[PDB]
């Protein structure tokens, strides 16, 4: 009953996936690896206080890594229950195995510090991700949406240019690419940006109000 | 006489009246979790650094 | 027509909107069937306050085309401003299958459901908003709003002062905030925070200086009624300043 | 718990 | 400047026999890949694979890797042994330029740069696709008048 | 290369005329001169007049509608591309309709601003006409694309109606307004937070201060070290990569620089890599780094020779000409474990 739940995550057929892993915690409740897998599929979509309570009954198990410490820091501070939310990221920072672990602690950490507004705190929690661990491609876009808050548009618009290049999928700094060079009216380059914004994630909506944007522009006035 | 406790709240919010195309956000992932095999091969390689930074 | 709205694009940069219509009221004569022209136009006039006219330009859009997403959240706003909160929906549930993730939308929705006292559904609608734009002006001071409303005054807090940050200038967030702190105990920070609330707006709003006698109810006396016949005159306001009446009944009360 | 193709995150593609 | 123009040339086809003698072999090794896993797929032991064409033919595209990989090195030998004869021809036509109006020591500086990246295998780093792009930015805010590079400029582009 | 008459001589004579540059030129009687030129968005494909009304058809598919003088009276717009246009003339009803041959293969058929009807039948039509062929009067001809043929037949009762229903926006149930359900476990998390929060808040602050301080103090290790590959004074970044040849015993490793100023271009800077020795060499290990131009991209790649079996992480430093070695830029390359 998890081997057929874990080829349907293949396909992505979650409709018929967290069923099966909800027969697995039907019987066998403390099969280790689906009480993730369904507590990582509840804090998305929308349910981060279900999914909490499959993470604090997995610390009663007694494993205690140091991954563990991050997902259980960012399923409290999204439930609302600010106590637990941030010594559970200093637990985290600590006892981290290797180098390049330790960035994403800081990274989750540059959410949080959106979170509460300041901008000087987050500014340096991408940074220590990103000098603890380069090719950190989803740090570089989210540390060049901070710049462009500023003003700094050749610094954001070479962060970018290198976030794409280190993940040539992940649709995010390729449609932000293309509000930048857009904005400015290069709109050669802000083709071919937002052309790999529709190939690496279809049906996005601001994607398809930017190539029919474009589309517009190119066949005539 | 007790207390008036009276605060009243505007019962009103700003409303949005045009969608802005804006830049968004990376957004924050869980980490996953070992399993108990790849527990176990890492510390296993990780001492098989150790036998041969020796020898 | 795509000589007007570059036109129309440079008084609204530079400034004003006032001759920025007329650019728009030819645009409107030369090409009546045009939606584009109709409904930017449309928010014009509402940025000037509506005189009933931009509820007439809208529907002429939304005629000529049903399904244009810009019209439908103009026309969204403009019932939720009355009430109409039934009728409201029924014109977001036509887009909302066709942008499932806008975060303008989902914020409205929201509001939408706190005129119903639908409470616990605005904070589970408005966080997919707050999730999708991490930083916004409105999400955040509309998340904290329905906070305080609930008696949750510990995570009100952490909104309101959230979206000081991101513009200092306003005078409400600074207002609500005050009171945000007050049932929590920074009594100090109370009054220091209620010192740059009443000097960032010196016109406009009156319901920060019906907070003025509510701090001052607590061991003071003497600047009450100066508080409370500061800018007692509106003028010209549709805000409900009646229910603050019931309050400021008592705020004289203590003066009298 | 997070991932659909090449380490990509979610709930800004889908559920 | 004319004499230096006959030494970028044919060291610039030795490149270009450099990026043709290149291809060849990459298909070739993905013909050598190929014929590994036709071998990988099939070499187990019992009836239906034979020990003949797994042998005598992996040799013939054994003998298609190795008889331009002798060769391949023989022009990339020579072209460092060129790029050396680049180098002395670009640093004496830039000692010229120095001395053919008197210049500051700073705009020979920019010009110490501006011809000289000291590459190794510049196949992947464009030796000639530097030349033009530094002097294309170069254009505006060094000094007026020098109309050597002008001409150059015109050879740039031209090959 | 699309052109009418009206139809008229001796007295009056106007001789409308389409062009390639996407005008509408009309003619008089015998001034030999363009004496009203009215324009388009793009090129008509079509050009064909109704009594008095004047129509063409856009390639961005709206077919507009001019007088005798030309003003623009009205526009009706097409759900696909325009590929024909024609005139209906029945010679008994004297109706005078116009054709539009769509690209999906509908042919749609129009009043002054009404569909009259619509055939959803064939492929892609290119060829339109509508006559009497042979003994019967009303034939309207068509033509696949490919090459093949389609004939209809109009019958003696049939006139044509609107007979169009009222298709509204949106009468489908598909998402009745799609909000998540919260449980029971929500709705007890409110009172914990409501009787208790005011110690919630105090416990924020005090645990979010010694998070700028940790963080600062983090950052500083490692600015005044200046391990950060961004950096402001000279405004290159350096991305560096393990490339896919790069494997066994051998490794390449390649760099990139890239100016982010618009004109100011960068000169003649040094890039060296202190590092641990192990078991290889990397044969060059000190470039000069050539003139950097603003906006493009530089591949750097050397050739790590590793003989055996470890792993350790190299930093690559790039520094200013002479005087400054305080080394911006410099990037703490993690190495993989080859064999």
């Amino acid at each position: 009953l998890c081997g057929i739940a874990r080829i349907y995550e293949e396909m992505n057929n979650m409709s018929s996936a967290a069923e099966y892993y909800k027969e697995v915690l039907k019987q066998d409740n403390t099969h280790v690896e689906a009480i993730a897998c369904i507590g990582s599929n509840h804090f998305y979509s929308d349910q981060p206080e279900i999914a909490l309570r499959f993470y604090r009954r997995l610390l009663q198990m007694g494993i205690y890594n140091g991954q563990l410490f991050n997902n259980l820091g960012l399923c409290c501070f999204y439930a609302q229950q600010y106590d637990m939310t941030l010594t559970s990221f200093e637990r985290a920072l600590s006892l981290a195995e290797n180098e390049e672990e330790a960035a994403d602690v800081w990274y989750n950490l540059g959410h949080v510090a959106v979170g509460i507004g300041d901008t000087n705190l987050a500014h340096q929690c991408f940074r220590l991700a990103l000098v603890n661990n380069n090719n950190h491609a989803e740090a570089y876009n989210n540390l060049a949406v901070l710049e462009m808050r500023k003003g700094h548009v050749e610094q954001a618009r070479a962060l970018l240019q290198t976030a794409s290049s280190l993940a040539p999928h992940m649709y995010e700094p390729h449609f932000n690419f293309a509000t930048i060079s857009d904005k400015i009216g290069d709109l050669q380059r802000s083709y071919v940006a937002a052309q790999k914004s529709e190939a690496a994630f279809p049906d996005h909506v601001d994607t398809q109000h930017l190539i029919k944007q474009l589309r517009q522009h190119f066949a005539m006035l | 006489v007790k207390s008036m406790f009276r605060e009243v709240l505007p019962k009103q919010g700003p409303l949005f009246v045009e969608d802005i195309m804006t830049m968004v956000l990376c957004k924050p992932k869980l980490l996953p979790l070992k399993s108990l095999t790849l527990e176990k091969l890492e510390k296993m390689h990780q001492a098989a650094q150790n036998t041969i930074r020796q020898q | 027509d795509l000589t007007y709205i570059m036109l129309g694009k440079i008084h609204l940069l530079e400034g004003d909107l006032d001759k920025a219509i007329e650019v728009y009221k030819k645009a409107v004569e030369f090409s009546p069937e045009n939606t584009e022209l109709l409904t930017t136009l449309g928010l014009l006039y509402l940025q000037l306050g509506i005189y009933q006219k931009a509820f007439e330009h809208l529907g002429n859009a939304l005629t000529y085309d049903p399904t244009n997403y810009k019209a439908i959240l103009a026309a969204g706003s403009m019932m939720q401003t009355h009430g109409d909160f039934d009728v409201a929906l029924t014109k977001y549930r036509v887009v909302a299958c066709a942008v499932p993730e806008s975060p303008p939308l989902w914020n409205n929705i929201g509001m939408c459901f706190f005129g119903k006292k639908k409470y616990v559904a605005a904070i589970s609608c408005l966080k997919r908003a707050n999730y999708l734009a991490p930083f916004d002006w409105k999400i955040l001071y509309n998340l904290g709003l329905v906070h305080l409303t609930m008696q949750q005054y510990a995570s009100a807090f952490h909104f309101l002062s959230a979206a000081i940050n991101f513009q200092p200038k306003m005078g409400e967030l600074y207002m609500l905030l005050a009171v945000a702190l007050t049932n929590l105990e920074d009594i100090e920070n109370a009054k220091r925070a209620y010192a740059e609330a009443v000097h960032l707006d010196k016109c406009n709003p009156l319901v920060n200086l019906n907070y003025a006698v509510l701090l001052y109810n607590q061991g003071e006396k003497k600047n009450a009624l100066a508080q409370y016949q500061e800018m007692e005159k509106k003028v010209s306001l549709l805000k409900d300043n009646s229910s603050l009446e019931f309050d400021s009944e008592m705020v004289e009360m203590a003066q009298k | 718990g997070i991932a659909e193709m090449m380490l990509d995150e979610n709930a800004i593609a889908q559920v | 400047l004319q004499e230096y123009f006959e030494l970028i040339d044919h060291h610039f086809e030795l490149r270009i026999n450099g990026e043709k003698l290149e291809e060849l072999l990459s298909e070739r090794a993905v013909q050598f890949r190929a014929i590994q896993r036709r071998l990988l797929a099939r070499f187990k032991d019992k009836t239906p694979a034979p020990l003949q064409h797994l042998d005598t033919l992996l040799d013939g595209t054994y003998k298609q890797v190795i008889a331009l990989a002798d060769a391949v090195e023989e022009n990339q030998g020579n072209l460092f042994q060129s790029f050396t004869r680049l180098k002395s021809a670009t640093h004496l036509v830039i000692l010229l330029i120095a001395l053919w109006q008197k210049l500051s020591a700073d705009q020979v500086a920019i010009l110490e740069a501006a011809f000289l990246p000291l590459q190794e295998d510049t196949q992947e780093l464009g030796w000639e696709e530097t030349v033009d792009a530094a002097i294309s930015h170069l254009l505006k805010t060094c000094l007026s008048k020098s109309s050597k590079e002008q001409a150059l400029n015109l050879n740039s582009q031209l090959n | 290369v699309f052109l009418e008459v009206s139809g008229q001589f001796d007295v009056e004579f106007r001789l409308a005329a389409a062009c390639r540059n996407g005008n509408i030129y009309i003619l008089r009687r015998d001034s030999k001169h363009p004496k009203y030129c009215i324009e388009l968005s793009a090129q008509p494909v079509g050009l064909i007049r109704v009594h008095k009304v004047l129509v063409v058809g856009s390639t961005q598919d709206s077919l507009h509608g001019f007088t005798h003088k030309g003003k623009k009276l009205w526009t009706v717009q097409m759900p696909a591309a325009i590929l024909t246009m024609n005139l209906l003339e029945q010679h008994s009803r004297g109706l005078q309709a116009v054709m539009a041959g769509l690209a999906n293969g509908e042919v749609r058929i129009y009043r002054d601003k009404a569909l009259l009807n619509v055939i959803h039948t064939p492929d892609a039509v290119t060829s339109l006409c509508f006559g009497r062929y042979g003994r019967e009067d009303n034939t309207l001809i068509m033509t696949t694309r490919g090459g093949g043929l389609i004939i209809k037949i109009l019958k003696r009762t049939a006139v044509f109606v609107e007979g169009g229903s009222e298709v509204g926006p949106p009468p489908a149930q598909a998402m009745k307004l799609n909000v998540p359900r919260k449980t029971r476990l929500y709705v007890d998390q409110t009172l914990r937070e409501r009787e208790a929060g005011t110690a919630m808040h105090r416990a924020f602050q005090t645990d979010l201060y010694l998070l700028r301080l940790r963080a600062a103090r983090a950052y500083l290790q490692a600015l005044e070290s200046s391990l950060s590959p961004l950096s402001t004074t000279a405004r290159e970044p350096l991305k560096l990569h393990a490339v896919v040849q790069g494997l066994g015993p051998t490794f390449k490793l390649t760099l990139h620089l890239q100016n982010t100023s618009t004109t100011r271009p960068v000169l003649g800077l040094l890039v060296c890599f202190l590092y641990n020795e192990a078991l290889y060499s990397l044969p060059r290990a000190f470039f000069k780094v050539p003139l950097l131009v603003p906006g493009l991209n530089y591949p750097l790649e050397t050739f790590v020779e590793s003989l055996s079996n470890k792993g350790i992480s190299d930093i690559i430093k790039v520094l200013v000409l002479r005087e400054g070695q305080s080394a911006p830029l410099l990037s703490a390359h993690v190495n993989m474990p080859g064999s």
